[PDB]
RNA sequence: CGUCGGGCCCGGGGGGCCACGCGUCCCCCGCGAGCGCACGGGGUCGGCGGCGAUGUCGGCUACCCACCCGACCCGUCUUGA
RNA sequence: GCCGGCAGUCGGCAGAGCGAGAAAGAGAGUGGCGCGGACGCUACGCCGCGACGAGUAGGAGGGCCGCUGCGGUGAGCCUUG
């Protein structure tokens, strides 16, 4: 009856300075701030939960107004708790600084 | 259900957006049809970053996935009933397609003939 | 060289031995033992700077 | 005619035998083991006798056909795959099932099935969880075990038992199996203190709790 | 033909060199034997510490 | 008619099977000699090192007669004298590798091109990760990967090289058939160095990575491959 | 002959139809209707054709005579096949293989006769 | 004197070997067949779960809007727009 | 680019191959029940490997890109458009 996902912030796309690659996303899970301790979240499912105007279907429940884009955490990023995630569809870029849910059910430990 | 193709591969396209001619958005006399920029100082011609893309050979689709519909058939224009029987050995990978100049009187005869030969028609109810 | 090669081509023709006939570049220096007779290799030293001019 | 012996060499490394083939020649003793050297059925018809044909040629052919595909060698189907288990997941340990409808409930593990799905059963009185299957990936394995070795798990329950048939009504066999398991496992968890209350509580993350930090 | 790495693929390695079978069979018994001798050698040190 | 024609097809199939097995025994046993030969040279240099230290002498080892040359600079802005040598060593791309034997023609070719290459003397193991993982053959002017021993045996098999270890021993121990062995191998398409390079522009002496990597090339080879 | 007249018909025939990235040929006696050297009903000495019967029930099978050319009134002979849809294919199969009659169109003629029989039947429920 | 040296580790009085047959002479000290597992010439499952006829599914393009990054107006003269 | 391969679909007029380390033949002789076998090859076609792919002035090739009219050709379309 509580929370089954970790708090994670979409900090931006994979980019240099004058280029930006939209197909890979950079994530900030609050709580992790070191390279050696990002191994737990490798391969975990990450989902960006938002809601829209029109009604859409929902598995195992009534149709509601919320939609998601499913994703997966690929590998770590620059020894600061930054970590890379790949989604099925690229982020709308309106979720920068917005919190998404990264899950634990793709677990190994 | 309908007439399915013999094989249904995953149709992949390297680019789905159309190729837009340079400065066709600013002016009306410049059409959407592509023209190669042949200037001496053109951002499109020397491929400046953040500009429109030029059509190259690398944007060509796979030879196996070329020229099918999303349904998985190749189109073939059909004028009358006599040109419908040629597709009797290609109904599993080719569909019949009716021209715009076919009258509604004999358009119905082509449709029911194609049902007998089990040939898919992409416009089965056009004129009614 | 041609005259010397043809002398060594007629020679060892009745013997059959493949003597090295072509010229070869400088090979590696054929690993060898180097000795010092009791004494230790004397230490060398960089000179201190003095303004000669 | 001969009884089939097992492999003589033990498995040293996968794909590697411990003994060489020259040593195996002594072991197999091949030195003293050398050697040297339908479609038509007749049936009577009340005419004469008719010769019928089995697997007769088809009455229809399609316009075009696919050719056969190339022969892969290691592409085994699902039933013949080898099934692994984590070192943490042992029979008796407490699990955390997440992806199911019993979200975050603390549910007790029993055994691994043939398909690889885990027989997991947290007591119906405590967790309201029946004899249910889970997947290994979607489970957090808490390091809390019980002495479950001395139990008699029924043999009739298997992958075919928990497979969905097609409103869903609970069968009498499911209730009987639940009571039979409950008589076995529930007195055991009562012996260790505070675990029955531990099962009833639900796992959930809160503020200042990061799964990579704490241990389970 | 797809090129499989002989360093990671065992029987691609064995297609190109059958001596790799014994070269992998060796450096396994020797490593297992030297592991057994070193453990009991520390047990001899344990026997020296006890006495 | 076909009764003895059946014997024609089976016996010829049997003839190739014993012929294939006879060659399979040769590949195994030549490699067994080569493992003894690799243990021969590695240990005998340790033999010579200790005995000179037994007395008051020194054992100067011979400079190895093979080095591995890697081009580490691109093709933009290259001197024609430099450019001619790089296409004479089959180094046309960046991070390409080739085997070059050592003689007075070779270092003098190498001492004019050291800002553009990084070369050094490889180890015995370092040959294996190149021949097996990056080994490609120039068969009929086509870059064919070495997936079977039959490929080498048809361009160098009448030279005595019919397998990996016959090729590796001709590479590592620079024998008298070495020239076409290096010609058979395509220049190695090594990947970019994992972990990064120190400095591409300057020589290895002042902390760069260009020039003679006489010993530390074995560290860099595992990063290329 | 046969190879001589193929190079003329291959590009300027009245039966040739390209029409947006295919090629077809609509002459009589051309099963599979491809504009190909093998699949041509006119240039050959021996020609196999499958075409539905005039009454809408059965298949009339057309053979070339090989005894007299340049006489198209008597060059072709038509035989009607109307059987139980399994011996229908078996009869045409025996006309090719047993007669050694230009055998590369053995199976393709069976393919065409198979699809005709589903035209002469109820089609939609 | 030294070498876990080199000669299939020359020769005589506990562990690994892709070494296996019978008969004759001299020198030295060409078909045996049978099945199975698989690091073997490029993916398969002989594995499944859900939501759907009056509000939902898919529509890469195509109409509009929102966000991130990039992005100076085309042609010409010119070494240089 | 390959001295590239494919006329071999040679079927009770039959025996279904020439990827295989090594210059040449699955060659002829003469004494001691069940009728069966997927695709193909517009050879200006089909299929297999290897390498490469920037570009001004400029040159070459392919257009089943397009417009107009003419000789043939589609038992072509069209007042039910």
């Amino acid at each position: 009856s509580g929370r089954l996902w970790c708090k994670a912030i979409f900090a931006g796309y994979k980019r240099g300075l004058r280029n930006q690659r939209e197909h890979t996303a950079l994530l900030k899970i609050e709580g992790v701030y070191a390279r050696d301790e990002t191994e737990f979240y490798l391969g975990k499912r990450c989902a960006y939960v938002y809601k829209a105007k029109n009604n859409t279907v929902t598995p195992g429940g009534k149709p509601n107004k919320t939609r998601v884009i499913w994703g997966k955490v690929t590998r770590a990023h620059g020894n600061s708790g930054m970590v890379r995630a790949k989604f099925r569809s690229n982020l709308p870029a309106k979720a920068i600084g917005h919190r998404i849910r990264v899950m634990l059910y793709p677990s190994r430990i | 259900a309908a007439l399915r193709p013999l094989v249904k591969p995953k149709i992949v396209k390297k680019r789905t957006k159309k190729f837009i001619r340079h400065q066709s958005d600013r002016y009306v006399k410049i059409k959407r049809n592509w023209r190669k920029p042949r200037g001496i100082d053109n951002r499109v011609r020397r491929r400046f970053k953040g500009q429109i893309l030029m059509p190259n050979i690398g944007y060509g689709s796979n030879k196996k996935t070329k020229h099918m519909l999303p349904s998985g058939f190749r189109k073939f224009l059909v004028h009358n009933v006599k040109e419908l029987e040629v597709l009797l050995m290609c109904n599993k990978s080719y569909c019949a397609e009716i021209a715009h100049n076919v009258s509604s009187k004999n358009r119905k005869a082509i449709v029911e003939r194609a049902a007998q030969l089990a040939i898919r028609v992409t416009n089965p109810n056009a004129r009614l | 060289r041609v005259k010397e090669n043809d002398q060594k081509k007629k020679e060892a023709k009745e013997k059959g031995t493949w003597v090295q006939l072509k010229r070869q570049p400088a090979p590696p220096r054929e690993a060898h033992f180097v000795r010092t007779n009791g004494k230790e290799p004397e230490l060398l030293e960089p000179i201190p700077y003095e303004f000669m001019a | 005619k001969g009884k089939p012996h097992c492999s003589r060499n033990p498995v040293l490394v996968r794909g590697i035998g411990r003994y060489s083939r020259s040593a195996m020649y002594s072991r197999k003793a091949l030195y003293k083991r050398k050697y040297a050297a339908l479609a038509t059925v007749t049936k009577p018809v009340g005419g004469g006798t008719r010769v019928v044909k089995l697997r007769k040629m088809p009455r229809y052919y399609p316009t075009e056909d696919v050719p056969r595909k190339l022969l892969s060698h290691g592409k085994k189907p699902f039933s013949q795959h080898v099934r692994k288990l984590r070192a943490s997941i042992t029979p008796g340990t407490i699990l955390i099932i997440l992806t199911g409808r019993h979200r975050g409930k603390r549910v007790v593990f029993l055994k691994q099935l043939s398909s690889g799905l885990l027989l997991v059963t947290g007591p119906l009185s405590l967790n309201r969880v029946p004899l249910r299957r889970t997947h290994q990936k979607f489970v957090i394995a808490t390091s809390t075990k019980i002495d479950i070795s001395g139990v008699k798990i029924p043999k009739h329950l298997t992958d075919a038992y928990f497979k969905k048939k097609k409103k869903y009504e609970i069968t009498e066999q499911r209730k009987v199996d639940q009571k039979a398991v409950d008589s076995q496992i529930l007195p055991k968890i009562k012996a260790v203190p505070q675990l029955q209350g531990y099962l009833r509580s639900v796992f959930a993350l809160t503020n200042g709790v990061y799964p990579h930090k704490l241990v389970f | 033909v797809l090129k499989k790495n002989p360093l990671k693929n065992l029987r691609i390695m064995l297609k190109l060199n059958p001596y790799a079978k014994t070269m992998r069979r060796n450096t396994i018994l020797r490593q297992a034997r030297n592991h057994k001798l070193r453990v009991e050698r520390a047990a001899a040190a344990l026997a020296a510490k006890s006495d | 008619n076909f009764a003895e024609l059946k014997i024609k097809r089976l016996r010829k199939k049997f003839a190739q099977k014993m012929l294939r097995k006879a060659r399979r025994k040769l590949i195994y046993e030549k490699a067994k000699h080569y493992h003894k030969e690799y243990r021969q040279m590695y240990r005998t240099e340790i033999r010579m090192a200790r005995m000179a230290r037994k007395a008051g002498n020194f054992y100067v080892p011979a400079e190895p007669k093979l080095a591995f040359v890697i081009r580490i600079r691109g093709i933009n802005g290259v001197s024609p004298k430099v450019r001619k040598v790089l296409q004479l060593l089959r180094l046309r791309q960046i991070f390409n590798g080739t085997f070059v034997k050592l003689n007075k023609a070779s270092i003098n070719m190498l001492r004019i091109v050291e800002p553009y290459i990084a070369w050094g003397y490889p180890n015995l193991k370092s040959v294996n990760e190149l021949i097996y993982k990056r080994g490609y053959g120039k068969i009929n002017k086509k870059r064919i990967a070495l997936t079977d021993n039959a490929l080498i045996a048809r361009s160098l098999g009448k030279y005595g090289i019919i397998c990996m270890e016959d090729l590796i021993h001709e590479i590592y121990t620079v024998g008298k058939r070495f020239k076409e062995a290096n010609n058979f191998l395509w220049p190695f398409k090594l990947s970019s160095p994992r972990g990064g390079m120190k400095k591409k522009t300057t020589h290895f002496v002042e902390g760069e990575d260009a020039g003679n990597r006489e010993d530390q090339i074995n560290r860099l080879i595992r990063r290329m491959n | 002959s046969a190879h001589l007249q193929w190079m003329v018909v291959r590009n300027c025939s009245s039966f040739l139809i390209k029409r947006n990235k295919q090629t077809y040929s609509t002459e009589p006696n051309n099963l599979k209707a491809r504009n190909s050297f093998r699949y041509n009903g006119l240039i050959h000495r021996k020609t196999v054709g499958v075409e539905p019967a005039a009454d809408g029930k059965g298949v009339v099978v057309v053979m070339k005579r090989r005894s007299g050319q340049r006489k198209p009134a008597t060059s072709y002979v038509r035989t009607t096949i109307n059987k139980n849809a399994r011996a229908t294919l078996s009869s045409i199969r025996h006309m090719i293989r047993k007669n050694k009659y230009h055998p590369d169109l053995r199976m393709a003629a069976i393919r065409r006769a198979s699809a005709i029989l589903r035209s002469q039947k109820p089609v939609m429920v």
